[PDB]
């Protein structure tokens, strides 16, 4: 079921490395850190990827975070429940800025108990998404698994999707 | 645009 788009051309340079175009589609066998097992779909070759020259090619409503129709005033609510808590996040599509995402996180402050903060997904060029330009992803997906873990920026970290 | 937060760059 687990599906990936080629975002480089790679020439192999290790015995066991599969050579590929971008644009093409492998589909994933193993995920051992940096050296993924992988199948391509155009010629049927097997062998180990570079993690990075890949993004998932996976339907994003399937994901725990990604809450498709919702809005800015509700995302805050949807977060304010009891089952959730501080780190807790949904992405949602911007009812503003058409075609575009938005990122709601819970957060706590001393003074104004528990804030629900929201920022912006800017849109890149083809393969691409960011919310500090120091860093660019290539898909919701690639974002989403650096910031659970780095909160580089943000006034927190993505602890949880919302659970509802 | 209409901006939310301050995009953290």
């Amino acid at each position: 079921d687990n599906l990936v788009i080629a975002l480089h051309s790679y020439e192999p340079s290790h015995d066991g490395d599969l050579g590929f175009e971008k644009g093409e589609q492998l589909r994933i066998l193993e995920q051992s850190g940096e050296w993924w097992k992988a199948q391509s779909l155009t010629t049927g070759q097997e062998g180990f990827i570079p993690f990075n020259f890949v993004a998932k090619a996976n339907s994003l409503e399937p994901e725990p975070w990604f809450f498709k129709n919702l809005s800015r005033k509700d995302a805050e609510r949807q977060l304010l429940a009891p089952g959730n808590t501080h780190g807790s996040f949904l992405i949602r599509e911007s009812e503003s800025t058409a075609g575009s995402f938005s990122l709601s996180v819970r957060d706590f402050d001393q003074n104004q108990g528990e804030v629900v903060k929201h920022y912006k997904i800017r849109n890149l060029d083809n393969g691409g998404f960011y919310i500090s330009p120091r860093i660019t992803f290539p898909g919701l997906h690639e974002l989403v698994r650096h910031y659970t873990n780095a909160s580089d920026g943000l006034c927190t970290r993505l602890s949880r999707p919302c659970q509802t | 645009e209409g901006q939310y937060q301050p995009q953290p760059a």
